[PDB]
């Protein structure tokens, strides 16, 4: 009883259905690989043929079938999902797998609107042949299967609408590299194009999420992080709201400082109003972000800072946590209290914090980012003026509930603003910062706007990229791809356009880079270390002065080629210092290694030819673009050798680089005893890096007696934290 | 052995050939620590 | 504070421009004794493409719960809070899940 079905083929045809096409496919993609089956794929597929069936939906069917048979037993089936799809993105975009020539591919984009015009402008038809000779299409089988998903769901050309894929990884890889350096000189232009492309397409360098899907189509905004503070004004609020609006529709992910507003109560023009309180201008806030971006790559997110000694802060430290009323709750934002050094000294004496009003304390807000020793004195004058409006706690239960509501949602983070302006690249009396971003690895400085188009008010944007610490088999390394890293950034800042003026005022004044690393924790089975055990400490201090030392030289050449950032006698580096002298001196006890690189030097090449760029170095989580060079996120151990990470489609298993021969070197997250091994390398790294770090802080309740998480510990951790330094504290993770 | 070594083409065939927060504190032992 | 017209119209363009701009009159207006009326009918539908087909237009809904944070955000504390009602055709593709936005019954979102 023979049926003779059909299937459809891409190009509408049909044809009798033959398996044999199914078989060939397959054993194409497990070529070389090992301890993969074919039979297993097909049968674990379920595919149900029915007479007519698109041959699309069974291509896509095996991808995902063998996507799912990626497990520590056969870790090599992420090479043979990852194959499939690379097939399936050849003929989504093609209707073949050979790509076409590069310039034939660039012509009809730029007809089409994907593409930017300029591509087609400052490039000739030679250049772009040329070019082509550069890609290497078999690149694009050295991706794992989540490198692919994301390349498809969120940095390849396409269409949202749609859904039809227009290019392939090495046209990405090609044309982010042509369109960042396509303003230099013809001599050279060409021998970077080669040169940046290479390192990209090579995992040498990572680039973020709005750089891999952004970098050469029209809309131009690729700053992954952008930092808007808030003035206590009507208009400075509406002003915050327009900017977010903007930037969350082009690829941004916002901080934003709202700890000026003033308190509720607070009288409003004298008295004819009542100050509704910080709550209602939040909730503003959380609509603009998740206005209008969640239709784009990725949704709009935004992380909120105030000071820990606001008068609502025991209103805002729980607007997250799901209990509750919708009215005192902003749960869909995050949130980074701000402490310093005064604060954290209530809490180990046991006394009180004395909350106020940022409207009734005339200078202490500025002060308690800029002048520690100024806040001191004004909080403890403040705290005996009995006709100004206050509100103790016991500093212990103040505490306990911000790292309570820390625990539960792991989303409530922290900023040492003392640290972020003793060690930082910035003098507090012209430039202090004030706030964090998104990931808490940024820190830039800000001033609040009193229009869309305030001229004086200044919104910080800074650019990322990572270092690939597995690519690299010699410090020294360093030195060329820092040079390459840099210059493209640098040159994107000029490239890309400004949807707010006062953004663009500050990326032109400072032209602040954060670039950071990724693959740390292979980069320490490798060397044969580990994070709880202190083991990698040295190894730590001797790997990040490298990596800040090549990034300085690297921007301080750039600054004798084009001229210094206009700003920069506003930076620590112009007065000399260095961060190898901020940094916090307890660091001395848990790290003996000393300088290798001529810091002296560079120092004086400092002084006298200054730097390109104002910050350079920053770590960021890097929870997707890690993924294209299959890299454990940043300085972050994964959290198994087959880790489970989200997608658009659905979760990806993601092997660690060199599994089978390196699975033992590996400490996996849950496998450490605590945090003060990884809170010491946090600190290590802070010694150079400009900005801050994106640390984390985990948790396993199995470990502690009755199976809760101690509140003690909890605290010891974060003090451990400030001792040696760090800047912020990221994520909570608690297991299970 | 007379054929080149391999891993089980088809694995399935072996399936049928066998049968909260401690909310204490010690502010005490916090003092003992250097910022 | 002069500000005593009780009545305040404002109509609302299809672009982030003027959504902006409408945000912020509201906020104005609304600290200042006035009753908003907002015309956003304008706005293109759930689903249309946004620069060709660069995103994906996430609809009316997203932008209605922005205008709604603004006409309560200040003006509680004053003599009377903020109140608005938003305008929209009968025609308008989203018409059907408009319709519902004041039901007490279904999430959030
Ligand atoms: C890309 C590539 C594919 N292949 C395999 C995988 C595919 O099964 C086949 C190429 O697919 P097609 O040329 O599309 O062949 P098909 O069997 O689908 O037949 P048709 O579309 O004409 O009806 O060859 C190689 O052997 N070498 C290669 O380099
Ligand atoms: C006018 C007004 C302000 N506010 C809040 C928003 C700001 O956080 C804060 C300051 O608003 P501003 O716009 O600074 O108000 P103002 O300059 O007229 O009055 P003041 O002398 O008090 O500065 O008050 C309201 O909540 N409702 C209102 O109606
Ligand atoms: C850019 C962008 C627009 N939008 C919505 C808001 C507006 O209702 C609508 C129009 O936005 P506009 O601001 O008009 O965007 P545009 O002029 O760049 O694009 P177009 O040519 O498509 O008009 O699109 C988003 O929701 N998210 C976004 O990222
Ligand atoms: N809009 C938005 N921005 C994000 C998101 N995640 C990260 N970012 C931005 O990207 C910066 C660094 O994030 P990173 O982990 O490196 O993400 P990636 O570079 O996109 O893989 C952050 O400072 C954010 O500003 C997100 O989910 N949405
Ligand atoms: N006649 C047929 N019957 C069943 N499946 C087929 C088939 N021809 C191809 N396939 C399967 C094998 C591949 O995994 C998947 C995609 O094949 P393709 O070469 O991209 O598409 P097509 O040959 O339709 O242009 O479809
Ligand atoms: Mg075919
Ligand atoms: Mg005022
Ligand atoms: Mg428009």
């Amino acid at each position: 009883m023979n049926q003779n079905l059909l299937v459809t083929k891409r190009d509408g045809s049909t044809e009798r259905i033959n398996l044999d096409k199914i078989h060939r496919v397959l054993d194409w993609a497990a070529e070389g690989l090992h301890n993969v089956s074919i039979s297993q794929v097909e049968l674990r597929s379920h595919i149900q043929f029915y007479d007519g069936i698109k041959t699309s939906d069974i291509h896509e069917t095996i991808i995902k079938a063998a996507a799912d048979l990626i497990s520590r037993d056969a870790p090599d089936y992420q090479y043979l999902a990852a194959r499939l799809a690379i097939f399936h993105l050849r003929k989504k975009a093609y209707g073949q797998f050979e790509p076409p020539a590069l310039y034939d591919h660039v012509v009809k984009m730029v007809e089409m609107g994907k593409y930017d015009n300029h591509l087609l402008e400052d490039y000739t038809e030679e250049e772009f042949k040329q070019m082509d000779t550069f890609i290497d299409h078999d690149r694009d089988m050295t991706f794992s299967y989540a490198a692919v998903k994301q390349l498809e769901g969120k940095y390849l050309v396409q269409n949202r609408v749609t859904g039809e894929i227009y290019e392939s990884a090495q046209f990405l890889y090609i044309l982010v590299a042509a369109c960042l350096f396509s303003n230099y000189p013809r001599e050279t232009r060409l021998q970077y194009v080669k040169r940046f492309y290479d390192a990209v397409s090579t995992f040498k360098i990572s680039l973020p999420t709005p750089i891999m899907s952004g970098v050469r189509t029209p809309t131009r905004q690729f700053s992954s992080c952008v930092l808007i503070e808030c003035g206590d004004s009507l208009d400075s609020i509406n002003a915050t709201s327009s900017a977010i609006v903007k930037y969350v529709s082009q690829r941004a992910g916002i901080g934003i400082n709202a700890g000026r507003i003033r308190a509720l109560g607070s009288p409003i023009r004298g008295g004819e109003a009542f100050h509704t309180g910080c709550i209602p201008f939040y909730k503003h806030f959380q609509t603009a972000v998740k206005s209008c971006s969640q239709g784009g790559v990725r949704g709009g997110a935004a992380t909120l800072f105030y000071p820990m000694w606001h008068l609502e802060v025991e209103s805002l430290l729980v607007l997250k946590n799901n209990r509750g009323v919708e009215g005192n709750r902003v749960r869909h934002m995050d949130y980074g209290v701000q402490i310093n050094k005064l604060m954290y000294t209530r809490l180990l004496k046991g006394e009180d914090i004395t909350l106020f009003s940022p409207s009734d304390v005339p200078g202490l807000y500025d002060a308690f980012f800029a002048d520690q020793e100024e806040f001191e004195r004004l909080y403890t004058k403040y705290e005996k003026d009995d006709s100004i409006r206050k509100q103790r706690v016991k500093a212990v239960e103040l505490f306990s509930l911000m790292m309570q509501e820390r625990a539960s949602t792991g989303r409530i983070y922290i900023q040492n603003v003392d640290h972020c302006n003793t060690h930082s690249p910035f003098d507090p009396a012209i430039a202090p910062v004030r706030q964090s971003n998104l990931c808490l690895e940024i820190a830039l400085p800000t001033k609040p706007l009193n229009d869309v188009n305030d001229e004086n008010g200044e919104i910080a944007l800074c650019t990322l990229s990572a270092f690939n610490l597995g690519a690299i088999n010699n410090l020294d390394e360093l030195e060329e791809l820092a040079i390459l890293a840099v210059r493209a950034l640098d040159a994107l800042l000029d490239y890309q356009d400004y949807p707010i003026p006062a953004a663009k005022r500050g990326a032109m004044g400072r032209r602040t880079l954060g670039i950071g690393v990724i693959n740390f924790a292979y980069y320490l089975a490798k060397h044969g270390k580990r994070y709880s055990d202190g083991s990698a400490n040295n190894l730590t201090h001797k790997t990040f002065e490298a990596i800040q030392y090549y990034l300085l030289k690297a921007s301080n050449e750039l600054a004798k080629e084009q001229g210094a950032c206009p700003w920069f006698n506003e930076t620590t580096y112009a007065k000399g210092i260095l961060p190898i002298d901020t940094y916090k001196k307890d660091l001395d006890t848990i790290a003996n290694e000393p300088l290798h690189y001529d810091w002296e030097a560079l120092r004086e090449s400092i002084k006298t030819h200054g730097l390109r760029n104002s910050t350079l170095s920053a770590l960021m989580p890097s929870e997707t673009s890690s993924q294209i060079s299959n890299a454990t996120n940043g300085i972050e151990p994964p959290r198994g050798y087959v880790s489970i990470k989200a997608s658009k489609d659905g979760i990806l298993r993601q092997v660690v680089p060199d599994y089978e021969h390196l699975h033992d070197a590996y400490e996996l997250l849950w496998e450490m005893p605590g945090n003060d091994g990884y809170l010491q390398l946090v600190g290590i790294m802070q010694k150079f890096i400009d900005q801050s770090i994106s640390a984390n802080t985990n948790y396993d309740p199995s470990r502690f007696p009755s199976g809760k998480v101690p509140m003690q510990q909890l605290l010891k951790d974060l003090l451990t934290a400030y001792k040696f330094g760090v800047k912020t504290l990221y994520y909570q993770n608690t297991r299970d | 052995l007379p054929f080149q070594t391999r891993s089980n083409p088809i694995p399935w065939i072996n399936t049928w050939l066998v049968s909260q927060i401690d909310s204490e504190v010690d502010t005490d032992d916090l003092s003992n620590f250097q910022l």
